[PDB]
């Protein structure tokens, strides 16, 4: 009863047998911006079914030595779908996301992944240089990896210089191969401003880090893909202009 | 009515709790299918198992106060956000300038970085002295220079007339100078982590130094001189302390595990990763 | 019963204390209420 | 004017003093606030949340293996899997928890703590563990016939892979100072050990070595006081 | 006397502090006031008034030709007449406006701006112009098939020679700091371009080159805050 | 040409949403705009040189720029004033002399 | 609720704030009211 | 500000003076008290 | 500078040490010519007396 | 990544081994002639 579940948004639907409940981040639902909180005076557009729906990205193959991956959400969807086209033609953006991570495996496999939504996730430079002018900075494509995602060098600090053990202070869910085959989290829109640009700013990141490694026996299936599905939810756009993708 | 489809909470609530929680007496239970101990950590919810359910407890009415742990008493303590060195005698010089950043160094930075968003007022205190620690009856001027105001170009500059820019004239032997500051951000909260770029355009993969910077945190400049027409010969050092009051905090996050290499950037050195813990002898022996 | 000597409210003191807690949002951010005495799944 | 007499404590700057200061911007109204979810009021909310606790330290395990502790089929019965001291303010496992970092800004602490163990092994593996808490007065138990004499839970791998060991507040004083070592061993809370109740059984052609992740948090009786400045971080010089 | 304790902030002169000072003339009644028309209360009234805006700058035009921008018969269709960035606190056209000078005493600004164009050509000349505002994210449009994608008005020379382009407030933050350049390009408002919709048609024996005067002001949502001291004027030494 | 500024508003030109604006207008009043103190004059006194012994300064707040440029955006101003005298040595030091 | 320590009222503080606007005199000093939605001439 | 005049006895530390001093721990609640028998109030009990 | 160092707080290792930033530890800055410095202390014992 | 742009269901093997993909009626005309090929490709329903 609680294990089984089905979502639906737009024309897309997801069904799960073995799922464990659902995480609603910070106890609030996504909403449209209220009149009091609004600032920009133009009438925002609310596409609904054309934008809000599940989008599936390419799959990551999880291997015994895998170090984990991450994504930036008002990034991955900027070049894909109708959501991506509204984002390039509009200067202002607001929405929440419903997030779903999926990893199958047999009852003979063992391991655990930590799925976490970590707002304002800022990757850092890796090096001992204390001089600000010569200090390393983490690339463009490492900061906004796009649809393909990026992988951690040293997941223990989350590339942020911050302990992964405390990452449970963020909306998070475990996917444990013996318990559940998927993790689901709904994130309301959070930021210091009512709207914000989609192409410049990344509200929050996602982190799938293999805490307990992947282990199995000879003869079992070796290839274990990981797939993420994200639904932009309760979207808004404003500030229409010509397309700027970068 | 002509078309139907155009025709179209939260979870919890906050309880005011003045004191720590009490404990109620419980006894042994033997029965089936009631199990407060078994939890599922996969759901992302922390264990709701309490004392009373796990073992037998007595009746304890707890008088311990919870007040001292509020975020508004946690930041009520003042700390050193910057120190500026002024030498009026060396060469020309004559003034000192300090761009306002409370990330300047550690203890207060590490506290404020356990929240992503903070809205608050501030109170600055200026402790000034000689390099030798002694005090001498010289008058100083502290001028605040909001973003976009022209900076002083010299000790005699007209910038110091201060018809607009607020100033503080105080002699050096007097008690420290103290002022209140409002919440000046153009946004609705300060944010200590901004993932994104301040501008549009191309972003090289060689030098990204534009990355990470949030313009909403730039409060401008704080300048200081000593008021005379002739250049005094002395060295001088000004420590700046700030209380942080009327504070609100959002979306907490973990503390810094690693030593801070840079002021504006969360860089660390990946060879030296500290493994926050202390090393031990195997397991299954505790000290 | 505090006092403000200026007409600018941000210059005031710690104002009035308060006691408020809803750890429920951090502790149990789940959409299906879990009874604490019953099996989660 | 009104006669007055100044007192000791004049012209002193007390950093924690609660006063008013002259405002620098007369007639200033700040930017209006908006709704941001996740507002925190007290740090105790932050404390009740479970965080990854490091048990395995040693000189080995490198970065992330420190979080995991092994369980495997044991030849000799009644064997000890792992142990550690439960003082959160002491150098050790609790430094990785976020309750252990927030209690280092405070001198004293009072309340009940809870430790959660989740089993990451395969679905087909079974076993029973005994996790026990022994209040002070001796070193860690040598055998679990001694360790059963304290507060303990017998936990059975199954669906719902997590169990919760609560460790009640048991101390003569209302509070315990977080500093340990030396004569401050007076305040030691105790030792929690983790034993094999039966064994770790696994079918053929299935991994024979698994991991238990450990976790820690506080409960609603947990409080702190006497806020101090933490020792976890140092600075050699000004940060440019 | 009454016990008292002095605090930090004693014997300091804060130039903006609101206090009372000892009067130098006891029992002084000032000259009675009379009615003078034109009393101003807030500077926002002063801001809403339209003022001449300089567009043509270059190295040419000398003194007063800087105020005028030319319109003339174009051979190639769909041509750009003029453009400029709409940040009032930025060096450029808005320095000649009185809204642009009053927003340089203030750090931040929020509100809608309006730009007025009046056509000084002859009665017998006709034409249509397209004036468009493009919110940030790119440089000025290359062609007006791009420029139409933003907020724009199509304006037709006629009786009532003036048109008003309002440029709505469209920003993520409630306020925009008036400083620009560097990392403060984050706050850029946008670019307003002025295009030929059709052409500029004139009968025979009539001047073939005319001028559009441009204008600027604020609306009732426009506000400012954080009063600073302006950079527009300098002084090399005391003024005898 | 009429000499009246454009009365065109937001709501009329394009489609707008419902925005209830909480931004404060207070800081722009002329009475908070001049509440800030400024330097209207500086007088040099040398008691030791020759005879001399006193300094005289005819009161003009047009003496120099920043405050002058503010007050000259109105033709007529009625107001009270508060003067503050910051005195020091040429070296900036202070000495217990009465003035 | 301000205070004056002297009997000379000009020695007081900023007194009470006020909000007053009639930009109509600067913005539209015209003797024939122009309806904002209709043609001026 | 409010006019005032300082008096003799300014800046003196009288060890028996009964005053208030600035607290070093804002928002501090002490450990709750419990019943301890033998509480004394005046020294005269001790004397008898 | 008078800094109070509660049990378990790191002690100053030198005059220039970062220990003196006092983001938490309460401090008293007072000049030497001023009147004495005076503060109130609560009952800080972990016990009841 | 193209195929997700249409109507789809993500289905998970488990107890209850069957899933149902409904394919809504989506056509300009009220009816579709069953003949296909040639110019009758106008009536094609789609690809699953
Ligand atoms: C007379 C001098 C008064 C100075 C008043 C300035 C107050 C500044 C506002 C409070 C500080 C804002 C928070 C600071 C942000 C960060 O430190 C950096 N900008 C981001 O790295
Ligand atoms: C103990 C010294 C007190 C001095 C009191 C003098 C106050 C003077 C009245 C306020 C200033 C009036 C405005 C000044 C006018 C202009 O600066 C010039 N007279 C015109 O160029």
């Amino acid at each position: 009863s609680d294990r089984v579940a089905q979502l639906t948004v737009g024309n897309s639907s997801i069904t799960t047998q073995e799922a464990a409940n659902i995480v609603l981040a910070y106890g609030e639902w996504p909403e449209y911006c209220p009149d009091t909180d609004a600032t920009a005076v133009d009438k925002p557009t609310r596409p609904d079914v054309s934008v809000n729906r599940f989008y599936t990205l390419d799959s990551k193959m999880w291997q015994e030595n895998s170090t984990g991956w991450y994504w930036k959400f008002p990034d991955v969807l900027n070049k894909t779908g109708v959501f991506g086209q509204n984002a390039q033609f509009h200067y202002l953006y607001r929405s929440g996301f419903c997030l779903h991570v999926q990893c199958n495996a047999s009852k003979f496999h063992q391991g655990a992944l930590l799925v976490a939504v970590i707002p304002e996730f800022v990757i850092a430079g890796r090096g001992s240089n204390t001089k600000p002018n010569e200090a390393p900075h983490p690339g463009f494509t490492t900061t906004f990896p796009g649809t393909t995602g990026a992988t951690f060098h040293d997941p223990y600090v989350l590339d942020s210089g911050v302990p992964l053990s405390q990452a449970l202070i963020y909306p998070h869910q475990w996917v444990n191969l013996r318990t559940n085959n998927c993790a689901t989290v709904i994130v309301p829109y959070i930021n210091a401003v009512p709207f914000d640009s989609a192409i410049n700013h990344s509200n929050f990141g996602l982190v799938v880090v293999p805490v307990s490694p992947l282990k199995y026996s000879s003869g079992a299936t070796t290839a274990i893909p990981i797939t993420i599905t994200i639904a932009p939810l309760n979207s808004e756009f404003g500030g229409l202009r010509q397309a700027v993708s970068q | 009515d002509p078309v139907e489809d155009i025709i179209h909470r939260a979870i919890s609530g906050a309880t005011n709790v003045e004191s720590a929680a009490d404990t109620t007496p419980s006894s042994h239970r033997l029965e089936t299918g009631r199990v407060p101990a078994l939890q599922a950590a996969e759901t992302g919810a922390t264990s709701n198992a309490t004392d009373e359910n796990m073992i037998e407890t007595r009746c304890v009415i707890n008088r311990n106060g919870v007040l001292e742990t509020t975020i508004n008493h946690f930041f009520s303590r003042s700390g050193l956000v910057g120190v500026v060195n002024l030498t009026d005698g060396g060469d020309t010089t004559g003034y000192a300038t300090w761009d306002i950043d409370i990330m300047g160094f550690v203890q207060l930075r590490r506290k404020c970085e356990m929240f992503t968003y903070m809205r608050f007022n501030a109170e600055f205190t200026f402790v000034t002295t000689t390099k030798s620690g002694e005090a001498r009856p010289y008058m100083l001027q502290y001028m605040y220079v909001p973003p976009g105001a022209p900076k002083p170009t010299g000790r005699d500059a007209f910038q110091w007339q201060t018809a607009t820019n607020p100033s503080v004239f105080v002699k050096l032997t007097d008690p420290p100078a103290q002022v209140s500051v409002p919440f000046m951000s153009p946004a609705s909260a300060y944010q200590w982590f901004y993932d994104g770029y301040p501008t549009f355009g191309q972003h090289p993969e060689t030098s990204n130094t534009t990355y990470g910077l949030c313009p909403n945190n730039m409060m401008g400049t704080f300048a200081v001189r000593v008021v005379s027409r002739e250049a005094s010969q002395l060295k001088l050092q000004t420590r700046v302390y700030m209380k942080l009051k009327h504070v609100r905090a959002w979306v907490p996050r973990p503390i810094r595990s690693q030593p801070y290499l840079l002021k504006n950037f969360p860089n660390y050195d990946s060879s030296k990763i500290t493994n926050s813990a202390r090393d031990r002898s195997s397991i299954k022996q505790a000290n | 019963t505090n006092i403000n000597y200026y007409k600018d409210s941000y210059a005031a003191s710690a104002t009035r204390q308060d006691f408020t807690q809803d750890p429920k949002k951090f502790t149990q951010p789940v959409l299906d209420s879990i009874r604490e005495l019953s099996a989660p799944l | 004017g009104i006669p007055a007499e100044l007192r000791p404590g004049t012209n002193q700057f007390l950093t924690t003093d609660d006063d008013t200061a002259a405002p620098i911007l007369p007639g200033f109204t700040p930017t209006p606030t908006i709704h941001i979810p996740g507002e925190v009021h007290s740090l105790l909310e932050l404390c009740r949340v479970e965080t990854i606790l490091e048990v395995n330290n040693t000189t080995e395990a490198t970065g992330l293996t420190r979080l995991l502790i092994p369980v495997s089929s044991q030849n000799k019965a009644d064997e000890l899997c792992a142990a550690f001291m439960v003082d959160p303010g002491r150098i050790g496992p609790w430094q990785s928890t976020l309750v252990g970092q927030i209690c280092r800004y405070y001198t004293q602490w009072s309340g009940s703590l809870k430790v959660t163990f989740m089993f990451t092994g395969s679905f087909m593996a079974t076993g029973k563990m005994l996790v026990a808490y022994s209040p002070p007065g001796s070193a860690q138990p040598a055998n679990r016939e001694t360790a059963m004499l304290g507060t303990h839970v017998i936990w059975d791998f199954g669906l719902q892979s997590s169990v919760s060991l609560v460790i009640p507040w048991i101390s003569n004083t209302h509070f315990r100072t977080a500093k340990t070592g030396g004569n401050y061993d007076y305040y030691t809370a105790g030792v929690v050990t983790l034993w094999y109740q039966t064994n770790y059984v696994v079918p053929p052609e299935t991994p024979g070595e698994a991991y238990i992740i450990a976790m820690g948090a506080a409960q609603d009786n947990f409080t702190l006081k006497i806020c101090k400045d933490t020792d976890e971080v140092t600075q050699q010089a000004v940060l440019q």
